[PDB]
This record gives structure tokens, C-alpha cells and sequence, in this order.
């Protein structure tokens, strides 16, 4: 259930494993726990050691280079939250440097309440990825997990799955298993942090983790919010005061703590606010009798001493020492060696001050975007400056782009002077602003505030730049701007237009394709755009190019990126075009839309032509032998320098020379596509050849205005009987025996008949074979037997055609006469 | 002669009102 | 893509700059 | 011949042509000449005015702003010697917006012995181009012509071709003509400067330009050195003196003119070394009676007092005002805002100075490589500092590399402190050393000299890396050098390898193909190339990325740039075989050599093989109908910064840990090749397809290291009479008049013959055919005719092959019985 | 007329102040 | 110079008289 | 030209980097 | 598995010589 | 052996310099 | 702390001997 027997305030344990012994008789750590420094020690030294009563850790755990240590599961197989209440730099659990550790074995880790976590520098520690972070702990973004085993090899994770629940991570679903035999438990997004029994039933609405029994506050394990007589509640009743922000305690335990203080060497308690706090805050002060801070007569700040003057602030650890100062009585170092945003966290700490007595330095701060977090900073004494004599110094901040909303904040400088350097995304202009509202305008000297480093990538142009003219075509957009000059309209060497392709509207500031732009001669200055896709939607602005000046501000023009699309013309031509003919009189015909819709396509056309069967073929001779008959590069560096220099010393000579001289004395088948990208075409001849012409058109009732198209050729199916011969059998005997053959033609063939054949057989005798082609047809009018031997015969008729060989017609029987 | 200043070479705006009335 | 304009692309840039006023071309 | 009339020293004329006329009775300009600010002119104002007389003008000619002047053709009609001795800004001849001036004109202008030309500006100027500047001017690399009439427009430029001499200017041979009717006179190489006459005859060797009468000082235009008695002599003789530097005079003269200053308001004159020069050098003194300088009994220097403390150099006329100075008692700022190197005029007018009692400032100073034109210069006293209490300002100086040879040069600042920012080329090294030499090592506090823009684009690692294991491949190279560890070894974020292919040794240093490599485990470092192309040289180098230290020095390594050549291999196929047949037995084959060499191609490999007729020409009956024989990018610096702050966050979060745990306690036919790429082929069958086997094969006798072959065909020709059949005809008569004819086959035919034709005609009668194939004349041993006419009949028989068809034979004659 | 007179615009800033006199140089 | 008084300074009316005869 | 190495290419490159000591594969 | 790390991926120098004698 | 000592060089010059005792904390 | 001393600075044997029982 909830935690028994002692509380063991933090502690930390070295060199050896028989101080720690010292851990068994307590379930919670009032605050932070830390295994490290064991190099004498074995892996035979962990196996009969366990911690089972061990639940919640208040601060953080760290673990520094324990030997002999594979796996966590059996030291703390019970731990559930650490609360995070104090950090080790801004981390509340530390696996640093973990030779020999293989697993983490934490299964009853659920909830990491402030903080985050790192793990660096474990060669054989794996099981690293199959764990779902984002249910233990809120902020996932701020953990540093690199340098261990799970990408520098390839050692396996093997999560149960015939058990361990699979989240998404990033794009895919993977099981969780803290080791080979522990699945990470994973409770229903109803039991949003109270967690979950075994067979997934909420906690009571005061627990967190676990718990034996749910919707019962007794049977919990680890409280959300205090503890109190083995019951988890929202607020400590009365007489009952707040504690560490974990458990609630009496007036005689809170006492006894600062007795045991003031008698003694410390963190002499106090009351405020129904709480038993360390030191009173700011306004309020001790009495003699009860510990209750009453307010004071009198605005007494809380001063902070920091020890020889010189605060380093590089996490949030070192700024939650400061947490409730008003007054400091130092110099303040902001040191932020980061990548992640802690003004979160360090406006929580920090932001509560007013005066600094000493000066204020922000160096190297990468992850700082803004000065926001000192909420209260008002007075920057400079009592004791910085080396050559500086109060405010800001240097290396890459991403810093606002000091303070100057509109309602007030700052006031009593001493010192400025220094910014090397802040590529902090202007000028706030430079400036905050140089008059703090009162030292007339204090910095040449080369304390640099030019070529403060507000280099950043845009702050701060003169808007109007486009004057603006009209689009087929592939080209026409810029026209008012011309802008500078006093010195020498400085002036030019425009710079940055233009890049956006679907939607919202783009990015500061691809970006460059082009150089002289300027006018004193005709609005402009730039004709050239080498467009139709029909996109590109985003447009304008960059001045002046000459830099040492002396006074360089100077500034720049125009608001607006938005122009190109217009719609002809798109491209149909691709893969393919027709099948399934039927005797039906083709499917299937096409892909343009790669170049260049607009919204709207309908397709599609074009038939019956293709006339060749001439050749109704004037050749197939009977005789060969009858085949087929079956149917950014500008470089030193280069721009160049330019610069040309320019500049143009303005030299000039100067030189009107110095030198001015002397101050004293139709075919179609149809109409709808949104589809096939057809069934009807009403086709059987086995003839058609030509498809194929287009995609975008526009109909205005004109169409639309490409060329796409060629196919098909041939339809043919038709079962079509070649077979019909009509009677008929033929004539002559005086001299002569058998003239004649049978109906195929009126309608697959096209065309190029022969056919007559097999005559006498009874008894063997086959004989003639062909008849489309001339001798002709000519004959059938077929003409010569010379034939007395006899029965059997004549059975057949005609070729483009599809194939038709089916012989009946037998047909002729006796000539033996004379 | 506009094709020999700019279809080997690279005209701009300026030089181009000049062909206007 | 960005290259010299000969021709056809020359007469509508022309056409994009001035017709207005009027070109001779 | 020489200079007649005056000497008309220099003088200025402005706002109109009223005071131009006293330029009437002078030849020579002792000075410069300026016309300058004429706007109330016009053209007609100066058709009628010239100056044939003038000659040669001794500092500069200077035209600015002269409206209604289109040439100087007819103002300076004589004009061929610019001496140059005091120029305007580096040049002699500046021509400077001369609105409606149209050409040069000046075709008599020879030589400018010392300065450079300037023209811009001039919306209407054209002949530019049609000028060669290297035979009028030595330095021609200083000389700035840009925005004139000769490349904003298409302005003519007709020099007469039926005799402008063309002289060669970059690849092109361009007539040289000032104007529409005059030539630039180009003489002989072997007339160096002295100038040629009309027909082409070299002048005196003391002449210069041009003169009447060759091989004669006395008719010369121009003198070269001096001038004296219209003679031109190398040197005065006594008792004469030089004055100005380009004439001579006794003592008289100088004494005159020193006379003339000292008894009036300035140049008083002195003589020293045989010269009439104005102020006398340092060491020396004006006697009372004599004017010639006796040297001083003690140092005397030359002191040069700089008005208001304060000196700005930037071009050649502003540091000749510093000529002979020793002493100076001001500041010196070096501003020389150029693009071509002066240190050969600066260390002329400087370089003979010494002390300089202010600041030494060096700005912006664009074209300076380095500051070794101060010959001389020992102390800078720094009595007057820069704002900032400094005495060495260098600043800006895109091309600064070296400050001193500090081997034998000495310095020594007595106050003031120093200054060094953005300077890309000038590395720490050099500042140290001056630092060190000077004596103010204990004087410069923190940003007076930066870090991050001194040297940073130059490669000054001052430390070596040396490759220690290298061995090549087919494709790759293998790259080891030794180890390197910065004393924060964790500073080391990787190396960096830079390589190039290099045909030859010297390659410059800091294309340049980057690939990022991993420090090693504490193995050699090393990497492995891959993507290579055989039998190619390549340069490589290897430099540190070491993350960046505010406190003390960064750090550097690097390797000096090594060469490596991959390894030969098989060459490539080679392209086009072409094979051509010119003759029955001749084949021509030509190729082109592989494009992939991969070393030195050696030979070449041809094979053949005779390919075997067709079996079914063999076996085809071609008497029948269808007959138809064949006739045979850099990661973005978004990222780079990403991983140099993980890389130090790393580092941080280790010091932290550090710090807190740690408590300080108190076989076919084939031939050879030899270097060629064609061959006749012999011995080969008449009419006959052949394939053909081309490799190119760059190894013989170490055995054939060689790629693959490619493949064609060719036909050779046929013979004459390879068809035509030889042989009587033979013809037999049966019993029942059958005529069976035979005749002998061609047995060496063209292939094969696919059928003979023998034609028959009885007398009277008409021409009757048969075709006999092969199977018809093997089965019937010639032709077999049955059922022939009674009479006699005339045969003739014709062989065809696959060349073609065959002569006919002799007519033969057979007669059948009548019975 | 009150502004920034550089260069060209300079030279013709003088000629339209004066130059019915004419510009001055020294003896 | 002219150049400091006018074109990095602001010169007046009667600044430029003393450019002239 | 720079990709990855796969077959042939991994087999040359382990015969660069080893051989003169051994590599199995 | 070389082919798994560097068919796909690039593989440097120093996860070459750990499949060495 | 005298040498700039960082990080994980730090931690081995520590443990050989001492360890036989032991690290210290204070109590 | 023992980063200034040891990484920064140089330290000695006896130096080190601070950190120690």
C-alpha cells in the first residue's frame, strides 16, 4: 500500500556497497539518491542485494560508473515516480558512464513528474528504444539518450509478444518491454495519470502509478499530490501544514525541525500559506512564539549572497537556487549550453528578482530566444562590473531575438556600459530601444555594440518597400517597386529578389532563388521574372543591397512577401495511352492525366476512325506460294567582394575629385468526357482497325484551350461465323465434263476474304485440294473443274479471311458421265 | 539591336523601356 | 529554365513591358 | 622640333574659355592642366580655337565636366608626353562625366611615362576600345575605363583598313585607331620608346615619342630624360643642374627662384647632388651664400608637420606629399579603397619615414597584401592616440597577410594600445610576434584583438599532421594519419578531409570535395575514398575541427597537401567502328580511341571471321513468285552549429558532473595495332560478310589487361565476272525432239547463285523464258525442254547471284526434226 | 529645397546656386 | 571638404556661397 | 559517385583495409 | 551485419577494422 | 606522467591516484 | 571545482590528493 516505515533524506553512497545498506528500512527518499563510484565491486555483489521496499524518490537518481551492475530490476524493483522537486541539471535521472549495465529494469517507473532524463555512455546498456517515454514522463522533447549500445550495435529486444503493448513512436507501431521477461505497463488514455490495476481499472482521482485496488485512496502506492496517514490527499487539512510538496506534517514536526536548526549548525524552518517552508519570502518575517510569517511594516526584499559575486546560471539546478530572490546581491552569468527551451523552467525560478547589484551576462546561450523569463527585472545596479567595465553583456547568443517588451517594461542601468556582440538574430533596433529606456545613451564608446554580427541573419530592414506594378502571363511576372535611396544614393548598389514557389499562403521569411537587380538611373526600378511552371503560386520580396557604413546605422529597405499566381493555359498531352477490345464491337481504351495539368482539368477527348481496309489486299494473289497472310551555384564569396569594391571606390574618386576642386574661400465519331479516365465504345465493325485521337481539354464553353493529342490504333474482335460460307452448293457439268463450282460469298467477313479452298474427293479416292482466290472468285464466278475422272465426289467448301479459316460448308456430291 | 545585347547575353528591365514609345 | 530570351519569349516580354504606350517590333 | 616659347607653369581654368588663351605661346606644361566646370559652352565655342603648340604636360591632364567639347583633336592637336610626376589619385589623364564628348582624339599621345588613365562616365565617349593603352602606357592592369558609350551602346567605330595597324588585345587582332581618320601610330619593337618616323626609322637613343629626322637629339618632339638647348641629353651637364626631372638649368635659375620666395610670400629652392630641388633632405643644410646642401655635423631629420594631426593616404598623390619625409609628427590613416596593388608606388613616397609621432591606422585597405612598404619604420611614438586610447588601427583589411618581416625588422610603440579586427588573412601568428617585438605584450586588454575575424579564412594552424599509412586501389585510396589530441580532447569534434584531382604537382591550398570524419577511440584516425576514376591524380590534406575557445588560442592542425595517383586499369570500348569495303578484297576500319584511357593505350586488337552464306539460299526455289533477293550540397550552417552545440553541451554536462561529485577537501585471323586507328585488310573473299572483334588494349607482354571488344559488319565488293558463266553450251537432242541444255555452273561465284535463266527464240519467232534454280539445275544437270516447235532457235543463258545479275552467254543454236 | 547633396547631384546643387559668377578657385 | 560638409553633413543656402566667386 | 557500398565494392574495401593480418567473410 | 549498416547507410573507417584478425 | 586531465582521463587519474581509501563526500 | 583545477589548469599529484579520504 502506501509507504511504510522510514523516511531517509538524501543521501549518496561511494566506494563501496556497505554504506547503503542503510536504505532497507525505508520506502520513500526525501531527497535525491546517488549509486556512483564503484570501481571494487562485481556482479556477484548485486545479485543477493534488493531494495523491494523502495517506492518514491523525491529529487532525482543518479548513477556514475558502477561497476559490476547490469540491470536495475532487482535494486529498485519497486520504484514508481520520482518527483523531481530538485534536478541535476535539469535531469532527474542520471545513467552517466554505466560500464556493465546491460538493461534498465525499472517495470514500475509510470510517472516522472518534473525533469528529464539522460543516458549517455553505456556500451552494453540496450532495451533503450522499446521504451515509451512520453507515458513516464511529460516533456519527452528535453531527454539526451545517445552514445549506448542500442545504435552503436545492433543487440536485440526481445518484448514478449505471445503480451507487451505496442505504441507508435514515430510512424510505426513497436512493443514496450523494459526487459526480456517485464512489459511496460500502459494504462488506458481513461486513467490519465492515476494509473491502472491489473486488468485496467482507474485509480482513485488523488493516486498516480498504481494501485491495489481501484477508486480506494488508501490502497495506492505512490500519492499524486501529499500524503497523509496512509491516504493520498488534494489539500492537508487543518492543523495539518504542506511539506517538501509531498506529505503533510504537524506544527510539532515542523517545530522540532527548526529547534533542531536554531540549536544546532540548515534551513531554519518557518510557516507561511499553510506550509512549512525553509526560508520566509520576501515582505515577511519570523516571530518569537509561532512560526507563522506574519507581513512586515516595511518593503524588506529577500537578498540573495551569492558567493564571490559571480552566479553562473547553466541549468535549472543552478537557477532554482535563486528561486524566491528579489534582491541579488551579485553578478548573474546566463550560460544556457543547451538546444532546448528552458524559459519555461527558468522563468518559474528566475523572474522574481528586481535588483541585480552586480552585472548581468548572457554568454553562449543557444537554446535563449528572448530575455522574457525576468518578469520583475527592473535595476541593474552594476556595483560591480565586468572586466572593462561592463554592466550588460551579451555575447555568442545565437537564437536571441528579443531583450524585453519595451511597451510595458521598464529597466534602468545605474552604471557600466554595454556590450552586444555576435548575435546573429538580435537587431539593432532593440539594441537601440533598450539603450533609451535604460538611460545610457550617452555611455557606450566605439566597438562595444558591433555592426557585422549584431542582427546579421536577421530581417529588421524596418523601411517597407511598396511594389508599384504587378501583372502576370503565359510563363513570366512583371515586379515593379517604388525606387528607394538612400541620403548617399551611392550606397545604393542594387536590388536583391528572392522568389520561391508556395502552394498555400503562410511562407517563411528571410530555395530562394537570387537574382541581382541594378539600380535605376535618376522609371521605376522592376525586374521581369522569367522561366515559370503555369499556374503556381509563388511567393515574392525584395531585399536592398546598400554598402555598409562603419560610421552611422548601414541602413535598410526591404518589401512584405506577397503572393502572385501565375495563370492556367493548355495542359499537357494524355500519357499511356492503351486500348483493348474485349468484345467483338467494344474497346476499353485507359490513359493516365497529363503530368502538366498547368489548371483544373475538366474533360477529356476521345476520336474514332473507321481505317479503310488495304487496297493491296483486294488485288493480291494469296493461292500462290509466299501467301503469309498476317493474322490482325551561390555567388562566391570573393566574387560579391569584388563588386563592393568597385562600388565603393567609384564613390572614392568621386569624393576625392569634388574635394580636390571646390574651394570654401572666407467530322469524325467523338464524345465528351466527364471526370474519368476510360470508355466503352459501341457500334464498332468486327475485326477492323480504328485510330484513337485522345485529349485532355481544361476548358469548353470559352473557347477550348487545350494541346495536342495522343495516337493508338486497336483492332475489335471478330465475329464467330463471320468467314464461314452460307448458301447452297452449286455446280454445273458441261458436255465435256466440266464441273463449274458456285457458292454465295461471305457478304460480310472479318474484313476481307483473300482465297478460298475446294476439297473434291471421289468415293474411295483420295482428297483433292484447289485454291480459289478473290481474282479467280471473280473471274470464275466460283470455282472450275477441268479434266475429271468418271466418278462420286465429295465437295466440301472453305474461306480465308484477315481472322483466320472458316469452316468448311456441307459435302456436296457430282457424278460425271463414263461415256 | 535587341537579339546580338540579349539572347546571348542577359537583358534586364531597364534596358528595355527603351524600346517603347 | 533561367536563360536568354530569343524569339518568341522576346516578343512577349515586349508585349509585357510596354503595349500601353506601344512598341515597334 | 623641341619645345619653343614659355613654360607656362600649371594652371586651372573654369566657368568659361576666357583664360585659356594664355596657353597660346607654351609648348610645355610645367604642372597640370586642368579644364574643368564649363557649363555655358557650346560646341561652337571651340572650332576655332587650338593649341597646336603644346607638347607634353608634366603631372596630369584633368578634364571634368566641360560641356559642348566632342573632341580633343583639335585642342590638343600635339599632345604626346604625360610625365606623370604629381598625379591626381593615381592617375595622369582623368576624363570625368565629359558630357557630349564623343572620342579621345588626342593621336599624338605616345607615352605617359608615370600614372594611369581614367575615363568614366562619358554617356557619348566611344574609339575606346580601337585604343592599345600598352603602347602609350606600361602599368595598363591600374588603368579604370567603365560606364561609356562603348559598352552601354553599339556606338561604330570605323578605323580605315584600305592602314590602322591591328594589334592583338586579348585573342583578337583589332585595328587601333583614335578617330574616324586617324590611326594610333604603333612603332617597331625594335623603336622601344623612342619613337619611330612616318616610314618607320627608330629615333635618338635620348628620344622619346616621335622625332623629324632619325638617329638626331637635336629634331626630336618629346626628350626622354632631359632637355636642354632643344637637345635631349641623359644628364646635365656642368655647369647645369636638373630641375623638375625633365629639364636643365644653371644656377642663375634656381638662384632666382629661391630669391623670388624668399623676398616674397612656396618651394624655395636649394641644390643637392647636381639637382635643383625644393627642400632638401634629411642630414643637410642651406648654406648662406651657396645654396648647395653640405651635409649636417649631427642627425637632422626631415619632420614633416601633418596639419591638424592627421593624414589620410589613399592613393599615390597623397603619399608623394610624404616624399623624402624621416619624421612625422601627426597620424598616419592608410585608407586605400583600390583593387590594384600600389606598394610599388607607396614604397616609394614611403618607406623612407622612421618615426611617427601619432597613431598608425590602417582601414578598409582593400588591394594592401602587406605592410612591408614601411622600409624603415622603426618607432611610433603614439604622443596622439586613436579614439580608444589606440596606436595600431587595422581594421577591414580583406587582403592583409603579412605586417613585417620580423626577422630583421625591428618596432617599438611606445604608448597606446592595440587594435585588430576583421582581418581574414591575417592569422594570430604574425599579431603575437608584432605583439612580442614592439614591447606591448602587457598592454592590449580583451576584444581589442579579435578572434573569430582575424585569420579565418586564412589556414594558419601552425602545427603538422602527418599521413602515416597510404596505399592505393582500383577506385579508392587509403588515408591514415597520426593521431591528434588537443589538451581538451573532447574539443577534437572530428577531422575534416579535403581532396581535388590535380593533373600536375603545384596545386594552391585552403572544388575542394569536403567529407566529415569521426576522432577515433582512446588506431589511427584514417578514412577510406570511394567514387574514384582510374589513372588519376589527386591532392589531399587533412584539417582539424576543433571546437572554438574564447579564452585563450582556438587550436590548430593540419597536413601539408599530399599528391596520390590511383592506379591504371582496362581502358574503355572504343567508339564509332566504322568499316568500309572500297575494293573486292579490301576492308577499311576506322575507329575512334576509347574515352577512358585509364593510362597509356599501347596497341589495338582486330579480329575477323568469314561468316558462312545461308543455309536456306541453299536450299530456296527463287524461280517462283516472290522472288525479292536482297541485295547485299555543403550541410546547410544551420546544422553545422546544431552539432557544435550538442558536442559542447556533452562537454558541459561532464564538467558539471565533475565538478559536483568531486569535493575538494581541506583461333581466327587477328593482328596487332601499333599507335594507330585504321587498317587495310587483305586477303579476303570477294563479296562476303565478315565480323569484326575491336579491343583496345593497353598491356602486351606483362599479359592483357583489357576491356571488352565491339562488334560490326561489312560486305566486301564483288568481282566483275564472278556471275557471268564460263563454259560451252551443251545441248542434246532425244527422239521426241526434247532439248535438254547444259552448261557449266560459275563455280567461284559472288556467294552463291540463287537461279539461271536461259532464253530461247526461234528464228521469226518471239523471245521465250525459263528460270532454273539450284534445285532445278542440280536435278536436271542444266535445262530440259519438252515440246518445242519444229525450227532452229537462238539460246542464250544468264546466271544471278546475290550481287546481282549475270551477263548473258553466246547464242547457241539447235534445231529440232519436223518429221 | 533642404537635403543630402552627393556627387552628381551635388555638382548640379552648386551650378543651380550660383554660376552666374561662377565657381571660385584660388589665385 | 566639400564632400564631409554636404554629403554626410546637411548643408544650407548660404553654406554652398562659399563654393563660388 | 559517393554511395554506399554494397557487394563487390565492400569486398575490395575490406581487402584494403585488412588482409595483411586477415578477414573472414 | 556489414550489409545492414552500410549498404543503406555510410559506414567510416572505424567500424571496418572490428571485422579484422 | 604530468598532462591535462578531462572527463573520463580525469575519472582513471583519479582512481589511480587513489582508491585504496576511497572517493570523498562530505558528510 | 576539479574541471578549473585539472582539465583548465594543471594539476599535481599532491593536488589530487584533495580529493581523497
Amino acid at each position: 500500500h502506501l509507504y511504510p516505515g522510514e523516511v531517509c533524506p538524501g543521501m549518496d553512497i561511494r566506494n563501496n556497497l556497505t554504506r547503503l545498506h542503510e536504505l532497507e528500512n525505508c520506502s520513500v527518499i526525501e531527497g535525491h539518491l546517488q549509486i556512483l563510484l564503484m570501481f571494487k565491486t562485481r556482479p556477484e555483489d548485486f545479485r543477493d542485494l534488493s531494495f523491494p521496499k523502495l517506492i518514491m524518490i523525491t529529487d532525482y537518481l543518479l548513477l556514475f560508473r558502477v561497476y559490476g551492475l547490469e540491470s536495475l530490476k532487482d535494486l529498485f524493483p519497486n520504484l514508481t515516480v520520482i518527483r523531481g522537486s530538485r534536478l541535476f541539471f535539469n535531469y532527474a535521472l542520471v545513467i552517466f558512464e554505466m560500464v556493465h549495465l546491460k538493461e534498465l529494469g525499472l517495470y514500475n517507473l509510470m510517472n516522472i513528474t518534473r525533469g528529464s532524463v539522460r543516458i549517455e555512455k553505456n556500451n552494453e546498456l540496450c532495451y533503450l528504444a522499446t521504451i515509451d517515454w512520453s507515458r513516464i514522463l511529460d516533456s519527452v522533447e528535453d531527454n539526451y539518450i545517445v552514445l549506448n549500445k542500442d545504435d552503436n550495435e545492433e543487440c536485440g529486444d526481445v518484448c514478449p509478444g505471445t503480451n507487451c503493448p505496442a505504441t507508435v513512436i514515430n510512424g510505426q507501431f513497436v512493443e514496450r518491454c523494459w526487459t526480456h521477461s517485464h512489459c511496460q505497463k500502459v494504462c488506458p488514455t481513461i486513467c490519465k495519470s492515476h494509473g491502472c490495476t491489473a486488468e485496467g481499472l482507474c485509480c482513485h482521482k488523488e493516486c498516480l502509478g498504481n494501485c491495489s485496488e481501484p477508486d480506494d485512496p488508501t490502497k495506492c502506492v505512490a500519492c499524486r499530490n501529499f500524503y497523509l496517514d496512509g491516504q493520498c490527499v488534494e489539500t492537508c487539512p487543518p492543523p495539518y501544514y504542506h511539506f517538501q510538496d509531498w506529505r503533510c506534517v504537524n506544527f510539532s514536526f515542523c517545530q522540532d525541525l527548526h529547534f533542531k536548526c536554531r540549536n544546532s549548525r540548515c534551513h531554519q524552518y518557518v510557516i507561511h500559506n499553510n506550509k512549512c517552508i525553509p526560508e520566509c519570502p520576501s515582505g515577511y518575517t519570523m516571530n518569537s512564539s509561532n512560526l507563522m510569517c506574519t507581513p512586515c511594516l516595511g518593503p524588506c526584499p529577500k537578498v540573495c549572497q551569492i558567493l564571490e559575486g559571480e552566479k553562473t546560471i547553466d541549468s535549472v539546478t543552478s537557477a532554482q537556487e535563486l528561486r524566491g530572490c528579489t534582491v541579488i546581491n551579485g553578478s548573474l552569468i546566463i550560460n544556457i549550453r543547451g538546444g532546448n527551451n528552458l524559459a519555461a523552467e527558468l522563468e518559474a525560478n528566475l523572474g522574481l528578482i528586481e535588483e541585480i547589484s552586480g552585472f548581468l551576462k548572457i554568454r553562449r546561450s543557444y537554446a535563449l530566444v528572448s530575455l522574457s523569463f525576468f518578469r520583475k527585472l527592473h535595476l541593474i545596479r552594476g556595483e560591480t562590473l565586468e572586466i572593462g567595465n561592463y554592466s550588460f553583456y551579451a555575447l555568442d547568443n545565437q537564437n536571441l531575438r528579443q531583450l524585453w517588451d519595451w511597451s510595458k517594461h521598464n529597466l534602468t542601468i545605474t552604471q557600466g556600459k554595454l556590450f552586444f556582440h555576435y548575435n546573429p538574430k538580435l537587431c539593432l533596433s532593440e539594441i537601440h530601444k533598450m539603450e533609451e529606456v535604460s538611460g545610457t545613451k550617452g555611455r557606450q564608446e566605439r566597438n562595444d555594440i558591433a555592426l557585422k554580427t549584431n542582427g546579421d541573419q536577421a530581417s529588421c530592414e524596418n523601411e517597407l518597400l511598396k511594389f508599384s506594378f504587378i501583372r502576370t502571363s503565359f510563363d513570366k511576372i512583371l515586379l515593379r517597386w517604388e525606387p528607394y535611396w538612400p541620403p548617399d544614393f551611392r550606397d545604393l548598389l542594387g536590388f536583391m529578389l528572392f522568389y520561391k514557389e508556395a502552394p498555400y499562403q503562410n511562407v517563411t521569411e528571410f530555395s530562394w532563388t537570387v537574382v541581382d537587380i541594378d539600380p535605376p538611373q535618376r522609371s521605376h526600378p522592376g525586374w521581369l521574372m522569367r522561366g515559370l511552371k503555369p499556374w503556381t503560386q509563388y511567393a515574392i520580396f525584395v531585399k536592398t543591397l546598400v554598402t555598409f557604413s562603419d560610421e552611422r546605422r548601414t541602413y535598410g529597405a526591404k518589401s512584405d512577401i506577397i503572393y502572385v499566381q501565375t495563370d492556367a493555359t493548355n495542359p499537357s498531352v494524355p500519357l499511356d495511352p492503351i486500348s483493348v477490345s474485349n468484345s467483338s464491337s467494344q474497346i476499353i481504351l485507359k490513359w493516365k492525366p497529363p503530368s502538366d495539368p498547368n489548371g483544373n482539368i475538366t474533360h477529356y477527348l476521345v476520336y474514332w476512325e473507321r481505317q479503310a481496309e488495304d487496297s493491296e489486299l483486294f488485288e493480291l494473289d494469296y493461292c500462290l506460294k509466299g501467301l503469309k497472310l498476317p493474322s490482325r551555384c551561390p555567388k562566391t564569396d570573393s566574387q560579391i567582394l569584388k563588386e563592393l569594391e568597385e562600388s565603393s571606390f567609384r564613390k572614392t574618386f568621386e569624393d576625392y575629385l569634388h574635394n580636390v576642386v571646390f574651394v570654401p574661400r572666407p467530322h469524325r465519331p467523338f464524345e465528351k468526357v466527364v471526370n474519368k479516365e476510360s470508355l466503352v465504345i459501341s457500334g464498332l465493325r468486327h475485326f477492323t482497325g480504328y485510330r484513337i485521337e485522345l485529349q485532355a481539354c481544361n476548358q469548353d464553353s470559352p473557347d477550348e484551350r487545350c494541346s495536342v493529342a495522343a495516337y493508338v490504333s486497336a483492332r475489335t474482335m471478330p465475329e464467330a461465323k463471320a468467314d464461314d460460307i452460307v448458301g447452297p452448293v452449286t455446280h454445273e457439268i458441261f458436255e465435256n465434263n466440266v464441273v463449274h463450282l458456285m457458292w454465295q460469298e461471305p457478304k460480310e467477313p472479318n474484313g476481307l476474304i483473300v482465297l478460298y479452298e475446294v476439297s473434291y474427293r471421289r468415293y474411295g479416292d483420295e482428297e483433292l485440294h484447289l485454291c480459289v482466290s478473290r481474282k479467280h472468285f471473280a473471274l470464275e464466278r466460283g470455282c472450275r473443274l477441268r479434266g475429271l475422272s468418271p466418278g462420286n465426289y465429295s465437295v466440301r467448301v472453305r474461306a480465308t479471311s484477315l481472322a483466320g479459316n472458316g469452316s468448311w460448308t456441307e459435302p456436296t456430291y457430282f457424278y460425271v458421265t463414263d461415256y | 539591336g535587341i537579339e546580338e545585347q540579349c539572347c546571348t547575353s542577359i537583358c534586364s528591365l531597364y534596358q528595355l523601356e527603351n524600346y517603347c514609345n | 529554365v533561367n536563360q536568354h530570351l530569343c524569339g518568341s519569349h522576346l516578343v512577349e516580354a515586349l508585349y509585357l513591358v510596354c503595349g500601353e504606350r506601344g512598341f515597334f517590333y
